[PDB]
DNA sequence: CGCTCTGCTCCTTCTCCTTTCCT
DNA sequence: AGGAGAAGGAGCAGAGCG
């Protein structure tokens, strides 16, 4: 037997009661910065939207001092959004936020620099994968840059265009945006914000009415928030102007950050194509990955318009969201797109020859037979608009990604009879155990064995019919039902909570370990360790980095996993 | 926190019951757990007795602390409270 | 005697000890063999990380000795140190009650 | 030696009340502080002055007068730059052990920073050199490089009793030093 | 209980010596109680204040220490006899030799009359000043015993 | 106990220490009503306001925290009872001194 | 070695109140109560390894050890086990705040049905620097009230009806919670409503007889979906519910039983053998767990396993407190004796056991008049002054006494019947040992339990104890009879009249309880009442018609007569 | 007093009384003591029915005041002393920097 | 203009709490 | 019992609507 003080030290039942989203900010932050910020940051999450005072008042450091400098420290890694309202009565009293988006650049770090090596086609030359890894590395690692700043850190009397051309070429591909209060400012506030002065400067008593006023206040607000949103995310002004006998360069004084939003579309994009390679043949998802990457730049917002983070959803009006997600998604004049355009960018190493059957050159009429066959897929990969138009439907797909993804996470998991189960019970409706089973044609223990299995998880609900007044448990008969929305819920807290928990394993290892990380920075780590002897030393410092390095390969293949669940 | 200054005492100069209850388990506690005494003890062997003979002829080396309700003090010995 | 009580599927030999293993036993496939790419991504994860932890913003930390010799002349200083007020700040992005701790 | 300055409590029994104030101050303070380590700071010798004295609390069962207080007191501790005599005792091989004049002989100078030119001798010899050895009971000099302290005793009372049943840490103090320097190891080398 | 300063002024050992010849001089001279003295205290025949064991036992240990002779040789030690005025008034050449340390408690009882042992006595020794302000030191702090 | 044939004690009850209270007598309710019927010795560590044993906490393992004092077993078995359910009565300590 | 130890005195600041967070509650733990049977009955009845009784949470009688820390049922403290739990189930101490947690958030994304200024201004309200129990019971009601009123989640646009409990009875499906989303929408159409049709038309097909029961069929929650939605829960809105998110356990996932922690076997000690109810209850607790872990990995009827679940919840309410007024439904079977009952009633641990007790050292016997007893004064029985010792210590101004009490021992009224010295423990009996010398060897520090001489300081009280002057402090007189005798002016504040009326003797065991009874409860200093500022204390019946036939203006006494009857008034 | 009439009953007697001890001890105990454990509240121990639970000495009456005894200590032999020590240490190096 | 929400105001059903104890 | 407290219903003027 194993006691319970061996439990409390293998077992992780300390751990399994810390809440998912402050244990992984939390880890974040205190293995990225330390223990302050780890304080600062635990606090915002645990209690919400706090001012300095009501932060020395909570947390044990009372210096105003360490929390200033915590908070500029958050800030400049923008982990932190700040509000500074004044008060009618008197004075002003600024407040302050954690960012979800600023934590999740640490989250995906190695993530976003993978990706910015690949795509900008830097492959063929050296020296320009050291140089865009090095802008990546150093603005992700700094917070915000300037392009003044980035050349005068180079010695000088050197080639600036070749670390100023690329940057351009960074800006222009959207991995590059410069930074604005609207990055600190809370959404749902400036929503608040840009609501009124739309309903105050109506005229007293007008003749519209009191519900027509709010509509009006409604709909010419919105103007004002999509035209501030849409501001900084494309508009290529500071990189258009051109210093006279110069290149394409963009303004000194302006400031860049990273930009998130064009990342999380790259992903959706690998998603996409790496569940599509699961329907249909090689070469056709080979067209589809060009496919997708053209129209990446362009692609709708990911993760939210910023308009459900907003405000109320509606009375019953997410309609008109979903009508325009659906109007902008086909009617992008980038996004609609022919047979045609795909020829040019083709890879040269496809040859499209013989991977056609008809009846049982990068030639055009290839490409049309496979997008066709595309668009004759159960999934819909592509929807054409008029014959020989393409376009992608991301508002009929990412249901059909997140469900797929669900599925086979359970199949993987739990038994292969488990997924046939949740299948036949989410394609029925209300099924009870009799039609279970004869619909399903499966021993009927099995069946309420793995259903047990299911019910642990939000993946199988139970809905209770009573037939006497009392709802007596032997009177009763018990139907199911899947329900998508607690059954994602829980599968994207699941993942969340184990990349905590690997985080933590981490940094435990690395704090008993850092005895010999102490010599090896005495002796210059990197390829002289060996000259000093201690074989052991080596050894532990050999299972300690593969450790290290296993970690951070689970980590980002539970990020692959989660991503999907962070979708909406 | 602070104390109130001598100069300065805004409390009664008249020893209270329950201060003279006090002061005497107190020293009588003390002399109990064998404590030299200050008065001539004729024949007596009960600590409360020689307590309070030595509260009679006004010989006990002990003072009050007054506790006002804001959290300040006052020091008051037996030899200055009277009754 | 509440021990009359038993289902169709259990006999007596199976209930009567509670033992809930309490250790995970459902494996996820995503602890299988590492991969080169995913193996240079972790090396990448590692110089981050690393380079912001010795980086400026660090706010981590939550004999020198008094007596005086020649050893404490001409020591070498193990470090050469930082500052919040060293880092250029764009001031728009900061509130106005943080400027005191920065040097302005 | 140095001089410290600690703050305390300090309970002076109603036997006592006869003596002087300093007088029992002083008494209760050297049973607490006679020859005992106070963690982190090195062990105490002999309470030396006397700066701050409150006015005796009492509480409501003990008639005894509770006093804080402040003093300066005799540690011995040397840091570095130091040099200690003595003479040895007790040698295993595991490195030596020198011992003082009945005050400690918690202190452990190793082999490995004796010198250069030692070994040790498991055929009885007491030391060797490539040309002169030391042995029992005769004087030596040395340093401190590096002061130690423990203070573990995590000792559950399942613990206690399984101990007691079978039946290691003696220092709580504990100094090492080195040899190095030419000087050290006897002053009756030369002359 | 709080420990409020970990050191004030170093307590070289020369005053360690005095405060504890003192101490015993008060209470528990054996250097003439061994005599089988029978003085009557307090009517208990303990005749003596502060029977504290531990306390006399290491304060013998310390006056024995620095009353056995102080082992820069191989009878006395040279500080447990020494005159006050005297550790006042060598202390003019000590400040006159600029050591630039505190080592000023380190000779005055460890290691004079050897030029091994001065040279031991700091770092670098020989490199700081090798012309005439060894054989000084050596003379002056050397000349008491 | 409270037989009529054993050494049954006297009670002392609600309406008696509401006496002992009007007469303002302090000490004396200390003596009758925990001292002179039950009172108790017990370990309560410092950082979690949880009874120990033996000078062990028995919930952080550190034997560190641990402060001796002197409550009714009435009391004890109160709080005992308490955490028997999901009720945790974490008991604060404070120092009798230092003003 | 030898490392400095202090010990500094602490008094008690204030009690903090949570709950356990199930880490806790193993960390709590020295075993696991896995088994069913109580005693292994290989050792003849030695309790099991891992059970109810197991000896590492304590023993039951004083001829056993604990095996966590070796000790009798004196010496031993008492430990905790634990006792996990297959299927999480309902906690009735917090039911009704289940019930209002689920009221207060989306049950589609567990989101606060609050908006953004709205909550702000209500945590405004509630982090005012001055706010007692009161103004915090009043603001959490509205932020209830405003969130039943909200109809749509903000976040998620979901449909949110009322979430009251099933009520049907005491017993019977007592604990049940129904979420009737359909409530607030009338003359409407909702694609909440258009999915439900849409469900419930497949079923009809299939099954033609639900027809009737088309109706009815909420959203029910039961506990395991319950403690799944309260897992997602954000920590931001933890402070308008009524938790404190600051602290670990501080969450709403954490008044859901899924550990039982196990009470030391001192709580729930075994007579002489007989168990008690504790017991057999979390034997029960560990059969149906047991059963319901068994069941669910061989796939036994989901009809059947949901009513043995419900069983349990039924098992672990009436351990925690009796109130299943329908016993009916336990086909084994309200007089059980829960943690609740414990604390309650008349004779609970509160007015039983914590304000008021039951005292050593007092006495209780008839009364009798004696005016020659000075008020002021009592007179005690030789026989129960023998017997109600007052501990004197040794303090070199009562040493001779002392030592003549211990010679005289206590067969004789002077005397003393216990021996207690400075270095050892345990008291030693005078009825033995050749107390000759243990009166020359008396320290100076050295306790000594004397009889109850003339002067000793005692109470006396008479019951009902209706205002403060039915208990007063008087002094010893040690006398040849049974009854307790008092002078008949002091009758007044008792209500005593010598017509079998008995009294409470106390005799305090301090110097300072002795000297504060004396000098605040003492007859001479409470001669008047404090609700009027009279005199209490004065002549009765005879006491008054004596004098007025002396006062009287036709008496005329000689020198003689005069004479004596000054004497006799001396 | 506290601005409305608050009875002498049990639901009156939350008025400021703020103890859960005391309301536990009064009436409806387990209700009081679960609710307490819910919404954490954090009560001091002031009042005399804690005072008693706790067997802690009460505020009022004979526990309303402190006693001190006078520590009949003079004040000028607190001062700080070493004999003939400070010529050396600090003088050192006193001149030429 | 009936219609249709949102909100009171009224009402019914459902538990708690009842004296000294006297050994 | 009586005796208040509290949680859920049930009809109803109110206010906005096309
Ligand atoms: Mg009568
Ligand atoms: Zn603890
Ligand atoms: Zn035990
Ligand atoms: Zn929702």
């Amino acid at each position: 037997l194993v006691t319970p003080e061996d439990v409390m030290t293998i077992s992780s039942l300390e751990q399994r009661t810390l809440n998912p989203d402050l244990f992984l900010y939390k880890e974040l932050v205190k293995a990225h910065l330390g223990e302050r910020a780890a304080s600062v940051i635990g606090m915002l999450v645990a209690l919400g939207r706090l001012s300095v005072r009501e932060l020395v008042e909570k947390i044990d450091g009372m210096d105003v001092d360490s929390v200033k400098t915590t908070l500029v420290s958050l800030t400049q890694l923008r982990c932190v959004k700040y509000l500074q309202e004044t008060a009618i009565s008197g004075k002003k009293t600024t407040y302050y936020y954690y960012n979800e988006e600023g934590i999740h650049i640490l989250l995906y770090s190695g993530l976003i620099i993978d990706e910015i090596i690949t795509q900008m086609r830097v492959n063929d030359e050296e020296e320009h994968k050291q140089l865009v890894a090095e802008i990546v590395q150093n603005v992700i690692s700094l917070g915000s840059l300037t392009v003044e700043d980035y050349l005068s850190s180079v010695t000088s009397d050197s080639m600036k265009y070749t670390i100023s051309s690329l940057f351009v070429q960074l800006c222009e591909m959207g991995y590059l945006i410069q930074i604005s209060k609207l990055h600190y400012t809370p959404i749902e506030d400036l929503w608040q914000f840009l609501y009124e002065k739309h309903y105050k400067n109506i005229p007293r008593n007008s003749p519209l009415s009191d519900l027509k006023k709010r509509s009006q206040a409604k709909m010419n607000a919105k103007t004002d928030f999509a035209k501030i949103i849409n501001k900084p995310n494309e508009l290529s002004q500071i990189l258009t102007v051109d210093p006279k006998t110069s290149l394409r360069i963009v303004k000194p004084t302006v400031s860049l950050t990273i930009n998130l939003d064009r990342f999380m579309k790259g992903r959706r994009s690998k998603q996409l194509i790496n569940l599509a390679k699961t329907r249909v043949g090689s070469v056709t998802a080979q067209v589809y990955k060009i496919a997708l990457r053209l129209t990446e730049q362009k692609s709708p917002k990911i993760r939210d318009p910023l308009t459900q983070t907003g405000l109320l959803q509606d009375l019953e009006e997410a309609k008109s969201f979903q009508d325009e997600a659906e109007l902008v998604e086909e009617k992008t004049p980038g996004l609609t797109f022919n047979a045609i355009d795909l020829a040019r960018h083709l890879p040269a190493e496809l040859d499209l020859r013989g991977s056609l059957l008809s009846r049982k050159p990068h030639s055009a009429s290839l490409i049309n037979s496979h997008l066709k066959i595309l668009a004759s897929s159960n999934f819909p990969f592509l929807n054409e608009t008029k014959p020989g138009v393409y376009y992608v439907p991301y508002s009929k797909l990412m249901p059909v990604l997140k469900s797929s993804v669900y599925e086979y996470v359970i199949a993987s998991t739990l038994g292969p009879s488990a997924m046939r189960l949740s299948r036949c019970i989410r394609d029925n409706k209300l099924v009870s155990e009799k039609i279970i089973n004869s619909t399903a044609l499966m021993k009927e223990k099995d069946i309420r064995s793995t259903l047990a299995s299911l019910i642990r998880y939000n993946s199988v609900e139970i809905q209770e019919v009573p037939r006497t007044a009392d709802r007596s448990a032997s009177r009763a008969v018990f139907l199911f039902r899947c329900k998508e929305t607690h059954s994602y819920n829980f599968m994207r807290q699941n993942l969340e909570w184990n990349m905590a928990n690997l985080l933590f394993k981490k940094e435990k290892l690395k704090q008993e370990n850092s005895t010999l990380l102490k010599k090896a920075n005495r002796d210059d780590v990197k390829g002289r360790e060996n000259e000093l002897l201690l074989p052991s030393e080596l050894n532990q410092l050999k299972m300690v980095n593969e450790r290290e390095l296993n970690v951070f390969a689970r980590l980002s293949r539970l990020l692959s996993l989660w991503e999907v669940f962070q979708m909406a | 926190e602070k104390a109130i200054p001598k100069d300065q005492r805004a409390t009664t100069p008249y020893m209270t019951k329950y201060e003279r209850a006090r002061i005497l388990g107190t020293r009588a506690l003390q002399i109990s757990m064998n404590a030299p005494v200050f008065v001539d003890l004729e024949g007596e062997t009960d600590p409360l007795r020689i307590a309070m003979k030595e509260l009679a002829e006004k010989k006990i080396p002990l003072v009050i602390r007054r506790y006002l309700p804001d959290g300040s003090f006052e020091d008051w010995s037996v030899e200055e409270l009277i009754v | 005697n509440y021990m009359s009580n038993l289902p169709f599927g259990l006999g007596y030999g199976d209930v009567g000890k509670n033992h809930i293993t309490e250790f995970p036993s459902i494996p996820l496939p995503i602890n299988g063999p590492i991969t080169n790419k995913e193996r240079s991504l972790a090396v990448k994860y590692i110089n981050f990380g690393k380079t912001v932890k010795d980086g400026p913003f660090y706010t981590g930390s939550m004999t020198n000795d008094g007596i005086e010799r020649y050893s404490d002349k001409y020591l070498k200083k193990r470090k050469i140190g930082i500052s919040i007020d060293d880092h250029p700040y764009n001031l728009n992005l900061f509130p106005n009650e943080l400027y005191n701790v920065m040097g302005i | 030696f140095i001089l410290s300055k600690i703050a305390d409590l300090v309970r002076i029994p109603p036997d006592q009340f006869h003596r002087d104030t300093i007088s029992a101050i002083t008494h209760q303070l050297n049973n607490k502080f006679a020859n005992k380590i106070i963690p982190n700071v090195g062990l105490c010798i002999t309470i030396y002055d006397l700066l701050t004295v409150e006015e005796g609390q009492l509480k409501p069962g003990d008639g005894s007068s509770y006093i804080n207080v402040t003093f300066r007191a005799v540690v011995f501790k040397p840091f570095l730059g130091e040099i200690v005599t003595g003479w040895i005792s007790k040698c295993t091989a595991e490195g030596i052990k020198v011992s003082l004049l009945g005050i400690f002989d918690d202190i452990f100078i190793p082999q490995n920073m004796l010198f250069e030119g030692c070994y040790y001798t498991p055929e009885e010899s007491a030391w060797i050199w490539p040309k002169l050895y030391f042995d029992v009971n005769e004087k030596i000099r040395f340093r401190i490089e590096r002061e130690v302290f423990v203070d573990v005793k995590p000792k559950s009372p399942k613990e206690r009793e399984l101990e007691e049943r079978a039946q290691e840490k003696p220092p709580a103090y504990a100094l090492l030093g080195s040899c190095q320097t030419d000087g050290m190891g006897l002053v009756s080398w030369w002359e | 209980m709080k420990v409020l300063e970990e050191r004030n002024a170093f307590l070289s050992d020369y005053e360690v010596l005095k405060f504890l010849t003192d101490l015993e001089k008060k209470h528990l001279w054996d250097q003439k109680s061994l005599a089988a003295l029978k003085k009557s205290r307090s009517k208990g025949k303990q005749n003596r204040p502060y029977n504290h064991p531990e306390l006399q036992g290491i304060t013998r240990n310390v006056v024995n220490y620095l009353s056995i002779n102080k082992n820069f040789i191989n009878e006395k030690s040279g500080i447990s006899k020494m005159s006050d005025e005297s550790f006042a008034e060598l202390m003019t050449k000590l400040n006159s030799f600029k050591l630039f340390k505190a080592e000023k408690l380190q000779i005055v009882n460890q290691l004079p009359a050897n030029m091994v042992h001065l040279y031991s006595i700091v770092e670098e020794c020989d490199a700081r000043f090798d012309e005439k302000t060894i054989e000084e030191m050596l003379e002056i702090i050397s000349g008491y015993a | 106990t409270e037989g009529r044939s054993r050494d049954g004690g006297l009670r002392l009850g609600e309406m008696e220490r509401d006496c002992v209270i009007a007469y303002g007598a302090s000490q004396l309710l200390l003596e009758r009503l925990m001292i002179s019927s039950d009172a108790f010795e017990v370990d309560v560590c410092d950082k979690c306001g949880l009874m120990g044993y033996s000078g062990w906490c028995t919930t952080c393992k550190s034997a560190e925290n641990i402060i001796k004092m002197t409550i009714p077993y009435a009391a004890k078995l109160l709080f005992q009872e308490l955490l028997s359910m999901n009720i945790a009565p974490r008991l604060r300590l404070e120092d009798i001194f230092q003003q | 070695k030898e490392v400095v130890v202090s010990e500094t005195p602490k008094r008690i600041k204030g009690l903090e109140f949570s709950a356990l967070s199930a880490a806790d509650i193993v960390a709590q733990s020295e075993v696991e109560v896995s088994t069913r049977d109580l005693f292994d009955l290989e050792k003849d009845r030695a309790p099991k390894a891992n059970g109810a009784l197991d000896p590492k949470m304590g023993v039951s009688s004083s001829s056993l050890e604990c095996a966590t820390c070796h000790g009798n049922l004196a010496s031993c403290h008492g430990h905790f086990g634990h006792l996990k739990l297959a299927l999480p189930v309902f906690h009735i101490g917090y039911f009704k705040a289940t019930i209002q947690i689920l009221q207060g958030i989306c049950k589609n994304c567990s989101a606060i049905l609050l908006s953004e200024t709205d909550k702000r201004q209500f945590l405004h309200e509630l982090r005012r620097p001055g706010v007692d129990n009161l103004r915090r019971m009043g603001i959490l009601k509205k932020i209830l009230d405003q969130c039943k009123k909200q109809r749509r989640c903000l976040h998620c646009g979901a449909l949110n009806g009322v979430v009251k409990k099933a009520a049907a009875g005491a017993g019977s499906a007592a604990l049940k919670i129904i979420h009737d989303t359909f409530r607030w929408v009338g003359k409407k159409s909702a694609p909440e409503k258009d999915i439900w049709v849409g469900e419930w038309k497949e079923v009809l097909a299939h099954n033609p007889e639900l027809e009737r029961y088309v109706k009815r069929c909420m959203d029910d929650l039961n506990p395991l979906k319950t403690l799944n939605l309260f897992k997602q829960i954000k920590s931001a809105d933890c402070e308008l519910l009524g938790i404190d998110a600051t602290v670990p356990s501080g969450r709403p996932e954490t008044y859901i039983w899924r550990y039982l922690p196990a009470p030391p076997v001192c709580i729930r000690p075994s007579v002489m053998s007989n168990e008690d109810d504790l017991t057999v209850k979390l034997t029960e607790i560990v059969w149906t767990s047991s059963l319901i872990k068994a069941g669910l990995d061989k796939g036994i009827s989901i009809n059947n396993m949901m009513e043995h679940w419900d069983y349990l919840q039924l098992t672990v309410a009436m351990y925690i407190n009796s109130d299943s007024v329908n016993p009916a439904m336990l086909p084994g079977s309200k007089p059980i004796r829960g943690f609740c009952q414990r604390l309650k009633g008349k004779q609970g641990r509160f007015r039983g056991n914590l304000s008021g007790k039951r005292v050593d050292f007092s006495g209780r016997t008839v009364i009798s008049p004696d005016p020659n007893l000075s008020i002021d004064e009592v007179a005690v029985p030789d026989r129960v002054a023998k017997v109600l010792t007052y501990p004197e210590k040794v303090t070199r101004y009562n040493r001779h006494k002392l030592q003549e009490l211990i010679v005289n021992g206590p067969n004789v009224h002077p005397g003393a019947n216990y021996l207690l010295k400075r270095n050892e423990d345990a008291r030693r009996n005078l009825r033995y040992g050749d107390r000759m010398k243990l009166a020359k060897n008396l320290q100076i520090g050295d306790v000594v339990e004397r009889h109850l001489e003339d002067g000793d300081v005692v109470l006396f009280n008479r019951q009902p104890s209706l205002h403060r002057l039915s208990i007063l402090s008087h002094y010893a007189k040690i006398r040849p009879w049974r009854t307790f005798r008092l002078n008949e002016c002091v009758c007044t504040p008792y209500n005593a009249d010598f017509d079998g009326d008995e009294m409470n003797l106390h005799v305090p065991q301090t110097e300072e309880a002795r000297a504060e009874a004396i000098n605040l409860m003492g007859v001479k200093n409470n001669l008047l009442t404090p609700k009027s500022g009279e005199p209490i204390i004065a002549a009765t019946q005879d006491f008054i018609t004596g004098s007025y036939l002396i006062s009287h203006k036709d008496s005329f006494y000689d020198r003689a007569t005069l004479t004596q009857l000054l004497s006799m008034m001396s | 007093y506290k601005g409305e009439v608050l009875g002498i009953t049990r639901f009156g007697l939350s008025k400021m009384r703020d103890s859960v001890l005391q309301l536990a001890s009064f009436e409806k105990t387990t209700d009081h003591l679960f609710d307490a454990a819910f919404y954490m509240k954090k009560d001091a121990v002031e009042g005399v029915s804690e005072c008693i639970i706790l067997g802690q000495t009460m505020s009022i009456g004979t526990g309303s005041f402190k006693v001190v005894k006078g520590t009949n200590i003079s004040e000028k032999d607190l001062v700080p002393k070493r004999c003939l020590f400070e010529s050396l240490s600090n003088e050192a190096a006193l001149k030429a920097n």
